[PDB]
C-alpha cells in the first residue's frame, strides 16, 4: 500500500539528517500557527516516511520534533464535519494511510523519540505514541491527551489501540480515553504516558540524540522495538481471554451506561468496543477494527452536533464573536461583591482564584465572613486532595477581605451585586455604594428574572450598569450570561466579556428581555417535568427520561434547587404583564400545590424528593398519591423529547426576538449554562441535528415537534422560522 | 405423526459446591455411570436401536468439551452408530434435549433416543466458556446484560414480593424435599455415584439443608458474590423498567438454586420401539414449546411458555395435576404462581433447586424424571415442567402418564 | 406429519486463515450479517412466526459461547421469542441444525425455525474447547483417540489411494469450484461481509488456489501440523488395524480442507408457515439420518449414514441426482465413492472444502444451500448431502426440488 491519501499542498515537514545518521523531522506547517492533522500533513509525513525507507541504510535514528509553539495540535475538523454516510470510504482510507504511516515510522528497525515541546493534543499526541521514546518539557501551558470523545470522536490514529497495549484495557479507557483527559507534563510522566521530561525547551533536541546515541549502545537487539512487538509480550491487566479480565468484563458496558445514565452519546461506547475487540487480534488487526468504529462516528450526526458545539462554536466565543468591536482591553484592580450568599461567595471565589482582589459586603461582619468560609472550605477540599499547594491556598484566601461597611468600596472599579431578587432592593443596595466606588467602576448586577434596564434607573451612571449573571455553584458553572441593558455601553460589555474569560469562564452576551435567555429556557425544562408529573406520570419516571436525555441532573431533583417559591413569582410576574387574559402553563397548578402542601424544595426541607439530615434521600413517597401517579404512561422517547423540544423551541423564540445574536451563543449558552445535553451540540443545533423515526434534519424536527403538539399541546407548534 | 413415550428417566445426586462429594468425579463419569445403570435395568436390550444420544451442558469446555454425549456413547462402549449431540439453551439444556429427542422420534426418522444433561459446576464453572452477550462491549451495551440475580430481585419488587415471602418459600422447598427424601419418594430414580473401586461416593443431595428454619434464612445477607456485586447493573435495569425507582433486594443464597453436580437420563421412543425391545412406557410426551419475554429482566420466560404449550395440546391449568418450575429464585416461581393462578398443592411438590440444587445442564432432565415418578406414585394424569431461561427465553413440556 | 421445506439458504464467503479478511469480524456478526439478508429479501415477514434459532459450533468458546444463536437473535433485533439454541456435533453440526429444525417442523410443535452454523477458526482454533476424548488419559485410552489426519491415511492405505490419486481429487475439487464462480453460480447465495459503514469485508472465498496444477501438489509434503507431528498416533491405529503393518501417509495441506472462517443459514418450515409469510418454497427435507462406523478410522461414518436415509426415503443411488460429502480428507471422498459406485459427474459437482474451506460449525448448512441452488440450476430432482464426522459418526440428508 501507500503513505499517501490518492492513486498540490505545501510541505509540512523539514528534513534534516545529521553526521550521526539521526534525522530530524521538525514539522512547520506553514498555513497556520498550529500543526494540523489536514491533508498537507498526510502528504508531507508521506514523503517523509518514504524517505525514511529509502535511505535506511544511512539513518541510525529519528527524533520528531516541532517548530510552533505547540507540539501538536487536533485534526482537520472543517472536513471531518462534512462527512456523509456515503463518505465512509474516504474516512476510512485517510485514517488508514495516517496510521500506515506512524506503523512504518514505529518498526522502523531504529529508534524514533518525540521531542514534546508545546501541547501534544489528540492526534499529536498519537504521533509521539507511535515513537519509541517521549521526551516533554515541563513548561506552562503544555498538555497531552486523547480529547476525541469531547467532539463525539475516538482517536483513529492509533490512539485506542497503542494505548491499551500500554496501560490495558481499563486504565487505558477510565483514565485517557473516555473523558478525554488532558494531562500536563508532570503528571504525563507519573502514569507512563511520557518517559522524561527536560526544564526548557532547548534541551528537547539535544537530549533526543543523546538517547538515541545511549540506546543504541545499551540495547542494540531492542532498539526501535515497541514492548507489544516484542515476543512474549503481556498485556497488563490481561487480554479479554484472561481469566482475570475475564470476570469483571461483563460489567464494563453497566459502568459504562451508569456514568452515561443511559444517553444516546455513541462515541465512549465505540470506545470501548474497539478498545476490547483489538486486544483480542494482532496489532495491525486492531488498528483495523479501530478505524472502522472511527468512520462510523464521524458519519454519524452526534459527532457532527459535537463537533460544531465544541470546537467551531466554542473557538467562535472564545475568540470574542459577541465581543464589541474596537473596544480595547481595561484591567481591574479591585473586585466589590454585594452580598454574601452561596452566590456573592462563589463570585468571591471564582475571583479569587483568578488572582483578583476581592471585597466582600453584607449586612453584618457574621455575614460576609461565613461568605468567606465558602472558599475556606473549598481550599481544604483542594488541600487535602493535593491539587494545590499550602502557599497558593493562603494567597488565594488573603485576597477575599469581607466587611460589612460601604467605605470598604473604596478602590472598586467592578461591581457584582448578588442580593436577594427584588428591585427596589437593589435600587437601595445600588445606590449606597455607587458614590464609593471608582467613577469607571463596573456595576453588575446578578439577577435572575429581572430586567436590567429597570434596575438600571437607580444609579447615575446608567451607561455602565450591566446584567452579569452567574450560576449556582458559581466555582463549577462555566457559563456567564452577560446581559446588556438598553443603556449599557459597548465599553461596559467588553469589560465584563474580559473578566469572563480572565476568571476562566465561558460568556454570552444577551440582549435585555425578561427571564433572558437561560432562566427563560430551562423555566420550559422544568415545566414540562411539573406538567407530566399532573399528568400523572410516574415520578420515576419523568427522572428517567431527565437522565437519559442527557441532562446532568434529573428535572425534579433540579426544581427542589431552584425552590418552588422561586418559580411561583416567575409565574405571577410574567403574568402581570399579560394581567388580557393569562394563559398558564399546566405546570402552575403542580407548583401551588407542592407550596400549598409546603413543599417548596431543598431549601426548606422538603420538595420532589425528601431531605434527610443533609443529603437528599429518595423521591417523596406521598407524591404518587397526590398527583394519582401511574395513570399516564406516556412512552418514555416522548417524554424524553418533551423536555428537549421544549428548550429547542424556546431557545429559536430567543433568536427570532433579538435575545441572542448567534446561534453559538445559543448551543454553548444551553449547555454550559443550563445543562442542555452535549451529544445534542446546544439547544439550536438540536433543531439542524435531530434524528429520530421521522429522519433527520431540520425537517424531521418540525415534523416530531407538530407530532408532539398533535398529543401534548400547542406549546410543542414549531414557530414560522423554521419552515419552508 | 408417532408418539414419543419416556422409558426410563434417572439421575446421579446433587453434589455441593464447597467440598462437594462429586468435585473428584469427571463429569463424563457422571453420564457414564448413569449409562451403565440402563445396562442394569434392560441387560437384554439391543444398543444398536439407539440411533441418538442429546445431552445438555450450559459449560461445554474443558472437561465438559469435545461433544461430551458422544464421549459418553464411546466411553461405555455403546454401539458406534449411537450417535451423540451437545446442545446448550442455557438452564433449560436438559429439558430441550427432551424435547429435541421427542421430537426427533415424531419425525419418524429416530427410533430410541437416550437424552439429558450434565454440568460439574464445581470443575467447570458456570461463565467459562465466555460468550458474546457477556464479554463483548458492542452487543452487551445493546441487549442491557444484567445478571439474572438481579432480575430476580426486579421481579420481586414490581410484583411486591418481601423479604419475608421470598424467603418462605424457600423454606417449603428444603420442608418437601426433606419429606420426599425421607419418604423414599427418589428411592428408585436417584442413582448414587460410586468411584472405580465401588466405593460410595455419594448416594444423597448434600446441596439439602433440611433443618432451617424462618429465623436462620432471615440472618442471610442478600447476593454479594461474582457478577452481581460489581456495580452498574442495578442502574441498567432501572433505565429500562424507568417506573421503578428502587430494586428491592431479597434473593440471598438461602432463596436461590445452589451451585452443585449432576447429570441425568432419560430414555425416549416410539411405541413400536419400546413394544419390540420389552420396554414398559411410563408417560407420553404430549406436547413441546419453546418462547420467551424481555432479556433484562430474563426470568418471566416460563410464562408465556407455558401458555403456548397449553394451548398446542388443548388444555388448561385446571387440566394439569402437577406443576414444575424451576426454583432458579423463589420470585420466579412466585411470580409465574401469580400469573396463572397455580394452587400451592400442585406447585414443586417435592422441592426444588433451592433445596437440592440446580445443575444447569441436567436440571431440566432431573425436574422431568422427578414428574414422571410422583405422576405414578400418586396415580395422576398429567404435569406440565417449565424453566426460567438466561436472556428471556422459556420452555415447558406436558407429559401424560400411561 | 408435517412436511418440512427449505425457503432460504445463504452463506458468508469463507475467508482463509493466514491473513484471512475475516479475521476481524466476530463471529457474532457474521449471523447477523445474515440475519439482515434475509430481512432484505423478506421485509414483510412477521419476525413473530419465527420460534426457534439453532446453531451449530464445533468450538463454543471465547467469542462463541454462551449460546451464540440466542445472541444472534438479541442482537439481530430479532423477537425475543424467537429462542436460539448452540449444538455441536462436530463437522456435521451445520447439517444437524438443519435436520433438527427440519424435524422440530415436522412435530408440529414448531412453526418457522432457522437453522445454521458460524466458525470463525482463526479467531476460535479448532481444539479451544478441550474436550474429555481427548484431555483425560483415562478416556484417551481405552477409546483409541487418533487424529483425523491419520484416520483418513489409514483409509488411503487399506483402500489403495496413492499420493497421486488423492491429489488427483484435489485438482477435481479447485477446478469445479473455480467453474462454479466463473459461471456465477454462486451470485444468490453467497453473502458478503461488510462492516457497521457497509464497506467490503470479503465477497469471495479467498482460500481457492484456482491455478492448482498436478506438479505442484506432488511438491507437498504430508501433514505435519499440530496433533500429527506428535508420536505415538500411527502404533495406536496399527494396533487395532494390527494386519495393516505400515500407514502410507498421503494427505497434505492440498488434499485436505483448509482452516476458515464462516457462517450460513437456512430458513425451514412448514408448507403453512411459509404460505402465510408469502415464502416460495425452494426445496422439501425427505428423509435424515445417524449412524456411523469405526471410531479409530474416524471416517467411515457417511457410508451406514447414507444407506440409512436411503432405505427409510425408499430411495437408490440411482434416484439421486447430485451427491454432496465434505472434503474434509481426499480419500474420504473416494472411499465413499467406491463404496457406493457414485458417478463423477454427480460427486462434489460445484467443489468442496480442498478448494473453498471448512468452517467446521457451518459447513453443513453451506454445503446444504450448495445443493438447493444447484437442483434449481441443472433442474435435477433430488440430492443427498452427507459429512463425515470426528468419532465415527454420520449424518445424512435428503432434499428433493420443489
Amino acid at each position: 500500500s501507500s503513505h499517501h491519501h490518492h492513486h498540490m499542498p505545501d510541505n509540512t515537514i523539514q528534513w534534516d539528517k545529521d553526521a550521526d545518521g539521526i534525522v530530524t523531522l521538525t514539522m512547520d506547517d506553514p498555513s497556520g500557527s498550529t500543526n494540523v492533522m489536514n491533508e498537507a500533513y498526510i502528504e508531507s509525513m508521506g514523503k517523509a516516511v518514504d524517505r525514511l525507507v529509502a535511505e535506511k541504510d544511512s539513518i541510525t535514528g529519528v527524533v520528531v520534533a516541532s517548530a510552533k509553539k505547540t507540539f501538536f495540535a487536533g485534526g482537520d475538523v472543517k472536513t471531518m464535519i462534512q462527512a456523509r454516510p456515503e463518505d465512509a470510504g474516504d474516512v476510512f482510507n485517510t485514517v488508514e494511510t495516517i496510521k500506515r504511516q506512524l506503523r512504518t515510522l514505529e518498526t522502523l528497525g531504529k529508534p524514533v523519540v518525540a521531542a514534546i515541546n508545546g501541547a501534544a493534543l489528540g492526534g499529536g499526541l498519537e504521533i509521539a505514541l507511535a515513537c519509541h521514546h517521549r521526551i516533554a518539557a515541563d513548561v506552562k501551558g503544555s498538555q497531552l491527551g486523547l480529547p476525541a470523545v469531547t467532539l463525539g470522536l475516538l482517536p483513529g490514529g492509533g490512539g485506542v489501540t497503542r494505548t491499551v497495549r500500554m496501560f490495558g484495557i481499563q486504565n487505558a479507557f477510565v483514565s485517557v480515553l473516555a473523558q478525554g483527559t488532558r494531562f500536563k507534563p508532570a503528571k504525563a510522566k507519573e502514569i507512563g504516558l511520557v518517559d522524561e521530561l527536560v526544564a526548557t525547551v532547548e534541551e528537547l533536541v539535544p537530549a533526543a540524540k543523546a538517547w538515541i546515541k545511549e540506546e543504541l549502545k545499551a540495547n542494540p537487539d531492542g532498539a526501535g522495538v515497541q514492548p507489544w512487538d516484542k515476543k512474549g509480550y503481556k498485556m497488563p491487566g490481561g487480554t479479554p481471554s484472561s481469566p482475570g479480565l475475564a470476570a469483571i468484563l461483563p460489567s464494563f458496558p453497566s459502568n459504562l451506561r451508569k456514568q452515561l445514565k443511559g444517553a444516546p452519546m455513541p462515541a465512549p461506547r465505540a470506545i470501548l468496543a474497539a478498545a476490547v475487540e483489538g486486544a483480542q487480534v494482532d496489532f495491525d488487526t486492531a488498528s483495523r477494527i479501530e478505524s472502522r468504529y472511527f468512520a462510523s462516528l464521524v458519519t454519524g450526526q452526534v459527532a457532527k452536533n459535537m463537533m460544531q458545539a465544541f470546537f467551531f462554536d466554542l473557538q467562535a466565543i472564545n475568540a470574542g464573536g459577541s465581543r464589541p468591536e474596537g473596544i480595547g482591553k481595561t484591567p481591574i484592580k479591585r473586585i466589590g461583591v454585594l452580598g454574601a450568599g452561596m452566590m456573592g461567595a462563589g463570585i468571591a471565589y471564582v475571583s479569587a482564584k483568578a488572582g483578583y482582589e476581592v471585597v466582600l459586603k453584607d449586612v453584618s461582619l457574621e455575614a460576609a465572613a461565613k461568605g468567606k468560609g465558602y472558599s475556606e472550605k473549598l481550599e481544604a477540599k483542594a488541600l487535602e486532595r493535593g491539587r494545590t499547594t499550602q502557599e497558593r491556598s493562603d494567597a488565594l484566601l488573603a485576597r477575599i477581605t469581607p466587611t460589612a461597611d460601604a467605605a470598604d468600596f473604596k478602590g472598586v472599579d467592578f461591581v457584582i451585586e448578588a442580593v436577594f431578587e427584588n428591585q427596589e432592593l437593589k435600587h437601595k443596595v445600588f445606590g449606597e455604594i455607587e458614590d464609593i466606588v471608582e467613577p469607571n467602576a463596573i456595576l453588575g448586577s446578578n439577577t435572575s428574572t429581572l430586567p436590567i434596564t429597570g434596575l438600571a434607573t437607580g444609579v447615575k451612571r446608567q451607561e455602565d450598569f450591566i446584567g452579569i449573571h452567574f450560576f449556582s455553584p458559581v466555582d463549577k458553572m462555566p457559563l456567564v450570561e452577560i446581559i446588556k441593558g438598553e443603556k449599557t455601553s459597548d465599553e461596559a460589555l467588553a469589560r465584563v466579556f474580559d473578566y469572563t474569560l480572565a476568571i476562566g469562564k465561558t460568556p454570552i452576551v444577551v440582549n435585555d428581555s425578561r427571564g433572558f435567555f437561560t432562566s427563560r429556557v430551562i423555566g420550559t425544562f422544568v415545566n414540562e417535568a411539573l406538567a407530566m408529573l399532573g399528568e400523572g406520570v410516574e415520578p420515576a419516571s419523568i427522572e428517567q427520561a431527565g437522565s437519559q436525555a442527557g441532562y446532568p441532573a434529573p428535572p425534579l431533583q433540579l426544581s427542589d434547587e431552584l425552590n418552588l417559591e422561586l418559580m411561583h413569582k416567575i409565574a405571577v410576574a410574567t403574568r402581570k404583564g399579560v394581567e388580557g387574559t393569562y394563559q398558564p402553563h399546566p405546570a402552575e397548578a403542580v407548583v401551588e400545590k407542592m407550596i400549598e402542601l409546603g413543599r417548596s424544595g431543598r431549601l426548606k426541607g422538603a420538595g420532589f424528593y425528601e431531605y434527610a439530615d443533609g443529603k437528599r434521600s429518595g423521591l417523596w413517597p406521598g407524591l404518587r398519591e397526590t398527583f394519582k401517579s401511574g395513570s399516564s404512561q406516556p412512552p418514555l422517547q416522548d417524554m424524553i423529547d418533551r423536555m428537549l423540544f421544549a428548550e429547542a423551541l424556546e431557545t429559536q423564540k430567543c433568536l427570532d426576538e433579538g435575545v441572542l445574536t448567534s446561534t453559538a451563543d445559543a448551543n454553548i449558552g444551553s449547555i454550559m449554562g443550563i445543562g442542555f445535553p452535549p451529544w445534542t451540540g446546544g439547544s439550536a443545533q438540536f433543531i439542524v441535528g435531530y434524528s429520530g423515526p421521522a429522519g433527520t434534519g431540520k425537517a424531521a424536527f418540525v415534523a416530531r415537534a407538530r407530532e408532539l403538539a398533535a398529543a401534548y399541546g400547542d406549546r410543542f407548534l414549531p414557530p414560522e422560522s423554521l419552515l419552508s | 405423526s408417532e408418539e414419543a413415550f419416556i422409558y426410563e428417566a434417572i439421575r446421579t445426586p446433587r453434589g455441593k459446591q464447597k467440598n462437594g462429594s462429586l468435585h473428584e468425579v469427571k463429569p463424563l463419569s457422571l453420564v457414564v455411570g448413569l449409562i451403565d445403570e440402563l445396562r442394569k435395568r434392560h441387560p437384554d436390550l439391543d444398543e444398536n436401536l439407539i440411533s441418538d444420544v442429546i445431552l445438555g451442558c450450559v459449560s461445554p469446555v474443558g472437561d465438559q468439551g469435545g461433544d461430551i454425549a458422544r464421549a459418553a456413547v464411546l466411553a461405555s462402549g455403546m454401539p458406534v452408530t449411537s450417535g451423540g449431540v451437545q446442545l446448550n439453551r442455557f438452564a433449560a439444556s436438559g429439558l430441550e434435549a427432551v424435547n429435541t429427542a421427542a421430537q426427533k422420534v415424531r419425525s419418524g426418522w429416530d427410533d430410541l433416543v437416550l437424552a439429558g444433561g450434565v454440568e460439574s459446576m464445581s470443575r467447570v464453572p458456570m461463565g467459562s466458556d465466555g460468550g458474546a452477550m457477556g464479554l463483548d462491549p458492542a452487543t452487551n451495551y445493546d441487549v442491557m446484560f444484567v445478571p439474572q440475580s438481579i432480575g430476580a430481585d426486579l421481579i420481586a419488587t414490581i410484583e411486591g414480593f418481601s423479604r419475608e415471602d421470598v424467603d418462605a418459600y424457600a423454606l417449603r422447598s428444603q420442608q418437601k424435599a426433606a419429606e420426599a427424601w425421607s419418604g423414599g419418594y427418589f428411592a428408585k430414580s436417584v442413582v448414587p455415584v460410586r468411584d472405580q473401586n465401588g466405593l460410595l461416593i455419594l448416594d444423597h443431595d448434600e446441596h439439602m439443608r433440611p433443618d432451617t428454619t424462618k429465623e436462620g434464612l432471615a440472618k442471610l445477607k442478600p447476593a454479594f458474590e461474582g457478577l452481581a456485586a460489581l456495580g452498574g447493573f442495578d442502574d441498567v435495569a432501572l433505565q429500562k423498567y424507568h417506573w421503578v425507582e428502587k430494586i428491592n433486594h431479597v434473593h440471598t443464597g438461602g432463596n436461590s438454586s445452589g451451585i452443585v453436580d449432576g447429570a441425568a437420563l432419560v430414555m425416549i421412543g416410539s411405541a413400536a420401539a419400546g413394544k419390540l425391545q420389552g420396554l414398559t412406557p411410563r408417560a407420553r410426551i404430549v406436547a413441546t414449546a419453546t418462547s420467551g419475554a424481555d432479556p433484562v429482566i430474563m426470568l418471566t420466560g416460563p410464562t408465556p411458555a407455558t401458555r403456548k404449550v397449553l394451548d398446542r395440546a388443548g388444555l388448561t391449568v385446571d387440566d394439569i395435576d402437577l406443576f414444575e418450575l424451576n426454583e432458579a429464585f423463589a420470585s420466579v416461581v412466585l411470580k409465574f404462581q401469580k400469573d396463572l393462578n397455580i394452587p400451592d398443592e400442585k406447585l414443586n411438590v417435592n422441592g426444588g433447586a433451592i433445596a437440592m440444587g440446580h445443575p444447569l445442564g441436567a436440571t431440566g432432565a432431573m425436574i422431568l424424571g422427578t414428574m414422571v415418578d410422583e405422576l405414578e406414585r400418586r396415580n395422576a394424569r398429567r404435569a406440565l415442567i417449565t424453566l426460567c431461561i438466561g436472556g428471556g427465553m422459556g420452555v415447558a413440556t406436558i407429559i401424560e402418564r400411561v
